[PDB]
This record gives C-alpha cells, sequence and structure tokens, in this order.
RNA sequence: CGCGACCUCAGAUCAGACGUGGCGACCCGCUGAAUUUAAGCAUAUUAGUCAGCGGAGGAAAAGAAACUAACCAGGAUUCCCUCAGUAACGGCGAGUGAACAGGGAAGAGCCCAGCGCCGAAUCCCCGCCCCGCGGCGGGGCGCGGGAAAUGUGGCGUACGGAA
C-alpha cells in the first residue's frame, strides 16, 4: 500500500531469490591465489615479458570511444607480410597474431 | 578420374554393387568422355584379378 | 512357529545371544560409562518386530 | 620357543606344513581344556597358539606368491592377481608411450617452429 | 573422384532414380527389425564427411525411429491444474528424432561411443538413421594420435548430454544476436548467471 | 467390529526380508521391495526424503574398500615395492 | 537334398571347447573347511556323559556348514576310529551339535579318556 | 549334381578385451507443476523453478564467427564491474527484462571430409629370438594370418593450397 508521496518501486525478489545469493568472503583469498599464480607463471617463464606477447595499435569500435586506442587481439596478416615477419616465426618469437583482422586504412 | 582425364582405353564395371549408387553414373561419364566401358558378371571375380575379396572396377 | 526357515532361525539366535546383561568386570574400567545394558528385550513386552 | 617369521623364510613348505599341523593339534588341545575348564595358563596360551597359525599361514601364501609372480613375470598375459589392482579408471587410461606418441604433421610443426627464448629491453 | 559425383546423387533425391532407390530400401529396413548391425555404410561419402573411416573399430547400426509427434502421458487427458497446460495433444519433443536414435543406439551399445550420424529412408510411420559407433578400447584406435581423444572418460555418453552434432542442434548455442539466451556454458547457465544476487562485501 | 474386534485376526505378515538392504519390507506377492526396490537392478532413492537419503547413505556404513582406497591415495596408489629391509 | 519337413531348424554347429590362455586366478584356494576347521570342542554336560557311557556316541559341536559325510571322515582322520552313524542338529544358540556313534568294538569312555573329556 | 568365390545372416563355456551399479555439493541433456501474487480470476506471475528420468569430471559445458557493428571500426570461449532495472515484453495491470561498445582476470590455437598426387606407400593379430617389465613397450626374423581399392597413410583446409 502506496502511502503520500513516494517513489513507486518495482523489486525483483518474488523468484526464490535466497536460494542463489552469491556471497564474496573468499574475495582476498582469490586475489591472493590469483597473484600468486602470476607470480609463478611469470618465474617460469624466465626472461621472457611477464606480461606476455606484444599486441597491436586498435581504435575503439564505436563512435563514443572512436576517438582513443587501445591494445586489441593480435597483429593482422597484411601487417606481418609489409613488416617481412612470418605468420609461423611471428608467435614463436612472441608477438600475437590474427587472421581475422582486416586493414580498411 | 582416370576415365575423366583420358588415360583408360576400357573400364571394366561390376554389376551387383550392393549400392548402384557408387558406379550409376560411371556409364554415362565413360560415354561421354568417348572410352570404352564394358559390364562384367561378378565384383567377386573382378576381385579375384586383384588380391582382394572384391572391386567394383577396373 | 515350529516350521522355521534357516535364516529366520539364524536370526533369532543372533538376536537371544545379544538379549544378555554386561559383565561386571567391565564396570571397572577407567573411562566407563555404562551401568547397566538399556538394550535388554523381554519376549512379553517387547515383540521384536518380524 | 618363541614362533617367529624371520627363522621361517628360509625353511620348506612341507616342515611349514608339519609345523602347522602340529600347532593346530595344540590348538584343538586347548579349546577342550577350555570347554571342560582347565588353567588360565592354557587360556591365555590360545591366543599365542592362533598367533603362530596365523603366522606360519601367512609366511606359505607370501612364498607361494612371489614364487609365482617369478614364473609369470616374463609372460605376456597372467592371471588378474598377478596384474596391478590400481583403480579402475587408472587401469583404463591410455598408457605411458601412447598417450605420449603424437602425429607427423604436427611433430613436424614443432620441429619447424620451436618455442623460443627472448627478452625486450625495458 | 567418384565421391562428388554420389554426393549430387544424394542431393537430387526427387528424381525417379533415387525414389525407387528410397522406396526399395525403406520397405527393406522395414522388414529388418528396429535395431540391427550394418555391414557397411549405406552412405559412404556422407559416413565419411560425418568422421567415418574404413579401420578397424568402426561400426555402424541401422536403427528405426517411430515417426510423429508427442504426447503428454496423462491418464485419460486429465491434466489437474490452470487451462493453459491442459493441451495433451499437439505437443512437440524438445529434441529431435535423429537425436532420440543416437540416444537409444548408444544406450544399447553402452562400450562404444558413438560419434555422428545420418539420414537413410523415411515413410509415414518410421524414420531410419545410421549412427557412426567406435569402441574405444581397440588398439587400433588407441594408438592413433588425431583420434584418441574419443578415449578419454570425459566424452563418456555424448549422445546422453547432447555432444554429438543432433543434440547440439536441439540446444539453441552459437554465435551472434539470435542466440542471447544462451551465452555462457548453456541456458541454464545463462539462466543462472542472470538469477544471482551477487552481494559484494562492500556492495 | 471396527477396532479391538478386527485387531485380533491379523496373523499372516504381509512383509519379510530382503537380501539387498535387509529390512522388512519385501513383499511377498509383488516380491518387490518397498524401501530399496531389490528386483531392480538400481537402488530406490528419492529427494523428497532427505532423512531417507542420509539414514543409509555411502557415510553409514564399514567403508571396507573405500576407506582404504583413501589410505593408498594419500601416498599415490604404490604397488610392488617394499620398504628398505634393516 | 530334399527337405521333408515344412520346418527350417537351426543346423547343429561345431562349439569348441574352451582353452584359456592364461588361467583367471593365480593359484587354486586354499581348502578352509578341513578337519581341523570343522570340529571345533565336544560336549561335556551331563547329558553329554549319558550319552557316551550308554548309547556309545561321542557329542561335538560343529560348524553349520559341516554335513554328515565330512563328519564322519574328520572323526576317522583326528581319533583313528570308525563312525556308524551321525545324527546332527542346529542349536537354537547357532552352533551345530553333533551325536557321534561309534562301532561296537570301540569304546567310547576310552575314546573321551584319550581326547582329554571326562 | 557337385565344387569354388563374394554378399547377407547365424551358433559357440572359441582367443583377447569392454559396459552394467554407487555417491551426486558443483556440471550437461530431457520432463515440468501447484501453493503464492494479481487484494476476485482464466492470460500473466510463481517458473524452465520443486518433484521425476538419464549422463560425467576434477571440474563440466562453451569455444576459434554462416560474429558484432555502420565507426578513423573491432575480432575464439569463460568470469568480474558497468551497460541497466535500460531497449523491449506485459488483462501495457500485477509484474518481468537482455545484449553491443568500454575497463579488467586469463590468454593458444588447431584438425578432417571433399578436389588432387604418391606401385596401400596404411593398420591389427599370432610364433621365435634379444632387451625392457607392475602404465605391455622397443628391435630383428616368418613363401605367417587378416583389415583395407564400397579407400588406409603422407602432403593439404579457406589465414588460401598444390605443382
Ligand atoms: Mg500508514
Ligand atoms: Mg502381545
Ligand atoms: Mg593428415
Ligand atoms: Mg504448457
Ligand atoms: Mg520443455
Ligand atoms: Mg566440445
Ligand atoms: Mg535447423
Ligand atoms: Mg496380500
Ligand atoms: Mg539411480
Ligand atoms: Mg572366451
Ligand atoms: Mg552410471
Ligand atoms: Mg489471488
Ligand atoms: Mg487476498
Ligand atoms: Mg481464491
Ligand atoms: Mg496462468
Ligand atoms: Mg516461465
Ligand atoms: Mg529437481
Ligand atoms: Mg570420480
Ligand atoms: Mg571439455
Ligand atoms: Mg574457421
Ligand atoms: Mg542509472
Ligand atoms: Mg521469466
Ligand atoms: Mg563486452
Ligand atoms: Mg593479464
Ligand atoms: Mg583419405
Ligand atoms: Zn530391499
Amino acid at each position: 500500500a502506496p502511502s503520500r508521496n513516494g517513489m513507486i518501486l518495482k523489486p525483483h525478489f518474488h523468484k526464490d531469490w535466497q536460494r542463489r545469493v552469491a556471497t564474496w568472503f573468499n574475495q582476498p583469498a582469490r586475489k591472493i591465489r590469483r597473484r600468486k599464480a602470476r607470480q609463478a607463471r611469470a618465474r617460469r617463464i624466465a626472461p621472457r615479458p611477464a606480461a606476455g606477447p606484444i599486441r597491436p595499435i586498435v581504435r575503439c569500435p564505436t563512435v563514443r570511444y572512436h576517438t582513443k586506442v587501445r591494445a586489441g587481439r593480435g597483429f593482422s596478416l597484411e601487417e606481418l607480410r609489409v613488416a617481412g615477419i612470418h605468420k609461423k616465426v611471428a608467435r614463436t618469437i612472441g608477438i600475437s597474431v590474427d587472421p581475422r583482422r582486416r586493414n580498411k586504412s | 578420374t582416370l576415365v575423366e582425364n583420358k588415360k583408360a582405353q576400357l573400364v571394366v564395371i561390376a554389376h551387383d554393387v550392393d549400392p548402384i549408387e557408387l558406379v550409376v553414373f560411371l556409364p554415362a561419364l565413360c560415354r561421354k568422355m568417348g572410352v570404352p566401358y564394358c559390364i562384367l558378371k561378378g565384383k567377386a571375380r573382378l576381385g579375384r584379378l586383384v588380391h582382394r575379396k572384391t572391386c567394383t572396377t577396373v | 512357529s515350529s516350521h522355521k526357515t534357516f535364516r529366520i532361525k539364524r536370526f533369532l539366535a543372533k538376536k537371544q545371544k545379544q538379549n544378555r546383561p554386561i559383565p561386571q568386570w567391565i564396570w571397572m574400567k577407567t573411562g566407563n560409562k555404562i551401568r547397566y545394558n538399556s538394550k535388554r528385550r523381554h519376549w512379553r513386552r517387547t515383540k521384536l518386530g518380524l | 620357543a618363541k614362533i617367529k617369521a624371520r627363522d621361517l623364510r628360509g625353511k620348506k613348505k612341507e616342515e611349514l606344513l608339519k609345523q602347522l599341523d602340529d600347532l593346530k593339534v595344540e590348538l584343538s588341545q586347548l579349546r577342550v581344556a577350555k570347554v571342560t575348564g582347565g588353567a588360565a595358563s592354557k587360556l591365555s596360551k590360545i591366543r599365542v597358539v592362533r598367533k603362530s597359525i596365523a603366522r606360519v599361514l601367512t609366511v606359505i601364501n607370501q612364498t607361494q606368491k612371489e614364487n609365482l609372480r617369478k614364473f609369470y613375470k616374463g609372460k605376456k598375459y597372467k592371471p588378474l592377481d598377478l596384474r596391478p589392482k590400481k583403480t579402475r579408471a587408472m587401469r583404463r587410461r591410455l598408457n605411458k608411450h601412447e598417450e605420449s606418441l603424437k602425429t607427423k604433421k604436427q611433430q613436424r610443426k614443432e620441429r619447424l617452429y620451436p618455442l623460443r627464448k627472448y627478452a625486450v629491453k625495458a | 573422384g567418384a565421391y562428388k559425383y554420389i554426393q549430387e546423387l544424394w542431393r537430387k533425391k526427387q528424381s525417379d532414380v533415387m525414389r525407387f532407390l528410397l522406396r526399395v530400401r525403406c520397405w527393406q529396413y522395414r522388414q529388418l527389425s528396429a535395431l540391427h548391425r550394418a555391414p557397411r555404410p549405406t552412405r559412404p561419402d556422407k559416413a565419411r564427411r560425418l568422421g567415418y573411416k574404413a579401420k578397424q573399430g568402426y561400426v555402424i547400426y541401422r536403427i528405426r525411429v517411430r515417426r510423429g509427434g508427442r504426447k503428454r502421458p496423462v491418464p485419460k487427458g486429465a491434466t489437474y491444474g490452470k487451462p493453459v497446460h491442459h493441451g495433451v495433444n499437439q505437443l512437440k519433443f524438445a529434441r529431435s528424432l535423429q537425436s532420440v536414435a543416437e540416444e537409444r543406439a548408444g544406450r544399447h551399445c553402452g562400450a562404444l561411443r558413438v560419434l555422428n550420424s545420418y539420414w537413410v529412408g523415411e515413410d509415414s510411420t518410421y524414420k531410419f538413421f545410421e549412427v557412426i559407433l567406435i569402441d574405444p578400447f581397440h588398439k587400433a584406435i588407441r594408438r592413433n594420435p588425431d583420434t584418441q581423444w574419443i578415449t578419454k572418460p570425459v566424452h563418456k555418453h555424448r549422445e546422453m548430454r547432447g555432444l554429438t552434432s543432433a543434440g547440439r542442434k536441439s540446444r539453441g548455442l552459437g554465435k551472434g544476436h539470435k542466440f542471447h539466451h544462451t551465452i555462457g556454458g548453456s541456458r541454464r547457465a545463462a539462466w543462472r548467471r542472470r538469477n544471482t544476487l551477487q552481494l559484494h562485501r562492500y556492495r | 467390529t471396527k477396532g479391538t474386534s478386527s485387531f485380533g485376526k491379523r496373523r499372516n505378515k504381509t512383509h519379510t526380508l530382503c537380501r539387498r538392504c535387509g529390512s522388512k519390507a519385501y513383499h511377498l506377492q509383488k516380491s518387490t521391495c518397498g524401501k530399496c526396490g531389490y528386483p531392480a537392478k538400481r537402488k530406490r532413492k528419492y529427494n523428497w526424503s532427505a532423512k531417507a537419503k542420509r539414514r543409509n547413505t555411502t557415510g553409514t556404513g564399514r567403508m571396507r574398500h573405500l576407506k582404504i582406497v583413501y589410505r593408498r591415495f594419500r601416498h599415490g596408489f604404490r604397488e610392488g615395492t617394499t620398504p628398505k629391509p634393516k | 537334398k530334399i527337405r521333408t519337413s515344412p520346418t527350417f531348424r537351426r543346423p547343429k554347429t561345431l562349439r569348441l571347447r574352451r582353452q584359456p590362455k592364461y588361467p583367471r586366478k593365480s593359484a587354486p584356494r586354499r581348502n578352509k573347511l578341513d578337519h581341523y576347521a570343522i570340529i571345533k570342542f565336544p560336549l561335556t554336560t551331563e547329558s553329554a556323559m549319558k550319552k557316551i557311557e550308554d548309547n556309545n556316541t561321542l557329542v561335538f559341536i560343529v560348524d553349520v556348514k559341516a554335513n554328515k559325510h565330512q563328519i564322519k571322515q574328520a572323526v576317522k582322520k583326528l581319533y583313528d576310529i570308525d563312525v556308524a552313524k551321525v545324527n546332527t542338529l542346529i542349536r537354537p544358540d547357532g552352533e551345530k551339535k553333533a551325536y557321534v556313534r561309534l562301532a561296537p568294538d570301540y569304546d567310547a569312555l576310552d575314546v573321551a579318556n584319550k581326547i582329554g573329556i571326562i
């Protein structure tokens, strides 16, 4: 029953919501585990860059973000064949490659 | 492939291949390419030429 | 009944064997809390199921 | 005196059997004495005789089974008793050689493009 | 290659030649029982393109599925409930008849593993499929590095869990904006991810 | 004669002990167990009785093989070898 | 050959006999029901004494898996005596009593004296 | 008439293997209500939820676009924040309800069929010899036996490939 001036609300609590309540008490443990696995991988790959392969320059898709660059998936095959590196050697020497990327300019 | 490349001087075809569709196309192909073709009684006797149990065509 | 099966006779034999009071020499153990056998069974009172 | 197990490995099956039979006869006499009403000494020796029976039998079984394992060691087919009894899944899993053998194509790929060791200057 | 010619033959199912073949084969499979082993695949090209090979350890089972829809097994058509749930006749089964076929084939052949299946005929009251099964403990399969993936225990009873192609077809999974109610592992996974109250420690 | 008088005519039983689960729930005329369904290959178990589920499960019995399995897993299922003799 | 019956019966084929490439089990099992393990102890009650004195019988308690033939052979082996007949019953406790009557030329009193019950 | 092939189909306590059933907190595939809310109730809601059935693993499922976008374009799958209680659905009532882009955790890609070319160049099994042997494997020898031309192995797969 509404009473006086208020804002009428629509709580999505009509299902069996108490059966699915995902708590976050293991969040610090998860952070510790992630950091420990990160250190283990970094020490395993001894001299290689700890952050994996290099990645290319990428423009964000939509008009809202198309003024910003970021890191993409991998370098494109046109870029590889213009740089002179081989498709199957780039990954061995540590360069991210994807055959999906086009080059419109 | 030999028939469609014209390297076969004649073709022998079995008559009782238990899916007939493995060779049902073959006579028309052989006629169109020009090579002679024959139907021989018995894929078993045809496969006796090779050392195998059965052969459809040679 | 007098007409029994081997299985039922064996079961009755086991129940009769376990219907027994405790020996007194266990009452003098160190960490002993048992005072009597609380799983007794009188034929008239408890009918054992079956 | 005190029947142990170290002094029984070097013996032979026939005297092992005769010692076992003598021990069984002694145990039977002890049980008769128990039922008729005897001495606490014999009542206590009953368990000693039983354990002596147990160790004689286990020595016999161990010698027999080790001999049989030596017999079947070189053969390809051997009894399920002599096969290794790991878990069922570990018996069904791919064995070491055939889960490591690999195709010629991808082994050629590995030999043509090995993963290099590299570093990047800061 | 003759396989391409066979491919176009089986694409021209409507011609008189294929009509004769389907009529005869359907009659023969109808005379036969509902679950039997075919010595050879009836469509070698189709089985090969589905993943079959002429080796030892591959078997083909030809099985028959009664045709039609699924009616609700309710006593005397009395669904005690609301009118929305009263229908028992025009209902349909979520899975496909090919998937049902593979399921019962694998169920009978417990020690074998189902790869795929194809269509070989149909009449008014029955459909016929040939299921391609693999014996996982044959050494000719165990020692092949490109097909020993089927020996792993994780692939046990694929057709029961809907991992074969026919089972995947009825799961509504795939890339794109059409399959939005499956993003995640499956439909249940998407539902569970969406219907859960994430309560952070600090909210 | 609805109660006391009719209670006196009960002299032959409808259930006996079954071979599988040992409970007095083996129906004689049906030849089926009321608790586990003995003739059926699969154990009779339902999700609407948690108490019945926990009364007889893996945690309730002797664990004859599976406890030894746990003990052997702790060391990795070793076989064929013996500790270094003195 | 011509057919004289309008039925078709499955022809009888050659059924070859098992030859195992390896025995299923490593060794034959040991007979755990031997003479010593088949007889446990002789009864020493007043009824047993009356029986041994009067009917020339010997009263033993054996295990439930023994039959009269095995009991007779076990008594013959252990005590070197001849056995006429054996009566058996299973007691309400679970043990299986045995009444063993001896041949007329043996003396049950002497057998009891040597075995150790009196 | 007899004999010999192949094809389909039988019987074996034939030689060697494999499946069954249990637990089921998490996972996959089917089946699937009604209490309740709507201040009545039938669509709707509860809810693809409980109950029921089947199938696994140490994780499962998914997964390398028949994608998103309409930008100066991004680029497998899975998870977290936000998008957003939004677009939309709804006796447009009660109620229900995503995804794209953005930031992150992780980051790995590949293989067939088909078209072709290589004297089937391919695989399984039995016997001897040598070694290894508690994951049954390596090598030599058999005018040894089978599978396979109704198609095995090598190169090769949309990023093009072959000569
Ligand atoms: Mg108020
Ligand atoms: Mg009473
Ligand atoms: Mg290849
Ligand atoms: Mg409905
Ligand atoms: Mg449904
Ligand atoms: Mg998969
Ligand atoms: Mg479709
Ligand atoms: Mg009745
Ligand atoms: Mg069950
Ligand atoms: Mg056999
Ligand atoms: Mg199961
Ligand atoms: Mg209401
Ligand atoms: Mg109300
Ligand atoms: Mg009402
Ligand atoms: Mg409704
Ligand atoms: Mg709904
Ligand atoms: Mg449920
Ligand atoms: Mg497990
Ligand atoms: Mg997986
Ligand atoms: Mg692709
Ligand atoms: Mg907002
Ligand atoms: Mg909903
Ligand atoms: Mg996104
Ligand atoms: Mg990272
Ligand atoms: Mg090929
Ligand atoms: Zn039962």
